[PDB]
């Protein structure tokens, strides 16, 4: 099929656009990481070179220098544990706690029971779902006039499926966050469906193993 | 008298440095070294050392998986990690690890945790607690 | 009429929101590599420093050997971080001149997007040096309130223009203007100056 070589061209085109955004990102990370760890790592080299070169001449000073290397490494590694944690984003377990707080503060009954919790999801897909879950619940709070909100989070077959249901009334037209969620799910080869009959129910799915 | 230690760590440089650091203690002895979870299960079931220093992420079987297989052997397992990852802490407790420490904790604190664990105590790094 | 604009913004936001996901995916990938590389190395350093401190008197020769490994681990780890990319130095000069002009209370007029990415590393470095000097001159001599920097890819040259709204103070061997011209001309480039409405330098180099 010619449709296969054209599918190739859209794949090759998308990747070219993608590599440029990744290149901007590598450039941002590389500059900031150096700005925060660069001198610390160079200080370990110098103080380690200096301590080696004093071992025989001034063992007392070599020891003083090694104490400094010891703590530079320790605190640089503590900064990395921070960097690395931040870079990974909003965990779904943490978002579920945020939505419980938000719904309680809004006097909306939150109904949730852990069933089929995803055993392993990519950090990316987990972060996408967190974003969508937050928005689904922001919409419930801002618009629905619901008294109850039902959240289901389950690994069904090769998907993680999230349903957010409320017993309020849908305020939109026949056809922002709703397109935002759909686009971000669809980017991940997921989906968003909505039912607005008896309140509002959002069914979001994203691939997973 | 002398505490027998087995060290399981897939990164050879770190494995060697830990053995060197612990052999410096008067009341301790490294009786074996391994690079996989299986190396730990095999040595501990056969040679029965007092303590097993266990890295988590290793090829084949993880240190957490190895810890689960050794739950009812009389061996005291101390996990070492560089990073606090989610559910690592709860899986560590449920496997019955006696110690769960940072790999970069000063050697004086690791040797102290081995003695405390040998005295029946549970030594968990506050940093590794999945609450700050 | 302008529903055109309404729709075009609608599309750009859609592109920008997908862009954020592409970032966040790469951001994820780097965190995993730092946790694998950098984290494991900073632990090795800690442990080998600790040991080396303990072996100073017992076995000084081994302590010296561990410190070699520490220094190498440290050097490659700083090198592994610069290796996240592998390049543009004119972007670094951009940062320097923004700081210098802001510190001097001179409004800096530039556009980050228009900067040429493809130029030889040598010619990029020559342009960085000339950009630095053009701005040093603005700060030291012009008494300008505004400084504009343009960077344009025109046919087979990269052209940089540095303009200011101060007043030209000149009427020489070993100094900036001739220095920049000589270095640029050696690279088959050029330097032109206009001192009518303040001072404007046009510097070009092959690309
Ligand atoms: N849970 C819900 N209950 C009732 N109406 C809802 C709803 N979620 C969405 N709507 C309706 O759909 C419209 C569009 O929703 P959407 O989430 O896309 O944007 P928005 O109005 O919340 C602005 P933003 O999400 O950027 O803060 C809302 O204005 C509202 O009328
Ligand atoms: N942007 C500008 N605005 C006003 N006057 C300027 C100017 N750039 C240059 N001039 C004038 O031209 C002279 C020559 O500049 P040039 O860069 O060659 O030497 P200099 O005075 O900056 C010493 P050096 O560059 O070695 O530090 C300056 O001393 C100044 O009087
Ligand atoms: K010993
Ligand atoms: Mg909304
Ligand atoms: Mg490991
Ligand atoms: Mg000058």
């Amino acid at each position: 099929k010619e449709r296969e070589r054209l599918e190739e061209k859209l794949e090759d085109a998308n990747e070219r656009i993608a590599e440029l955004v990744k290149l901007e990102e590598r450039q941002r990370i590389a500059r900031d990481l150096e700005d925060t760890l660069g001198q610390k790592l160079s200080l370990i080299g110098l103080k380690s070179d200096l301590a080696r070169k004093l071992i025989y001449k001034d063992p007392e000073q070599a020891a003083r220098e090694l104490k400094s290397v010891q703590q530079t490494a320790r605190t640089s590694l503590n900064e990395v544990r921070k960097i690395v944690s931040s870079m990974k984003g909003i965990r779904l377990k943490d978002e579920l706690i945020n939505i419980k707080q938000i719904l309680e503060a809004a006097d909306i009954m939150f109904i949730y029971e852990e069933e089929k919790w995803p055993e392993n999801i990519s950090l990316l897909n987990e972060n996408i779902l967190s974003m969508c879950l937050k928005e689904a619940v922001t919409n419930v709070v801002k618009h629905s006039q619901a008294k109850t909100c039902r959240v289901d989070i389950q690994q069904l077959w090769k998907e993680v499926v999230i349903t957010v249901s409320d017993d309020g009334t849908f305020k939109g037209e026949e056809n922002h966050g709703l397109l935002g969620m759909r686009e971000r799910l669809e980017f991940a080869n997921g989906s968003l469906h909505i039912d607005t009959e008896n309140g509002t129910k959002l069914t979001m799915a994203i691939p997973n193993n | 008298s002398m505490i027998s230690i087995f060290i399981a760590e897939d990164q050879q440089m770190l494995l060697g440095a830990l053995g060197s650091l612990l052999n410096l203690e008067d009341d301790m002895e490294v009786v074996g070294k391994g690079t996989t979870g299986q190396d730990a299960v095999d040595f501990v079931k056969k040679r029965q050392p007092d303590v097993c220093i266990m890295d988590i992420e290793m090829p084949g079987k993880t240190g957490l998986e190895a810890a689960e297989e050794l739950k009812d052997t009389g061996c005291k397992i101390i996990i070492l990690t560089t990073f606090a990852r989610p559910g690592y802490f709860q899986r560590a407790i449920k496997a019955g690890v006696k110690g769960y420490l940072l790999k970069d904790s000063p050697s004086e604190e690791l040797a102290n945790a081995i003695r405390s664990v040998m005295n029946g105590k549970r030594i968990y790094a506050p940093e590794l607690m999945e609450d700050l």
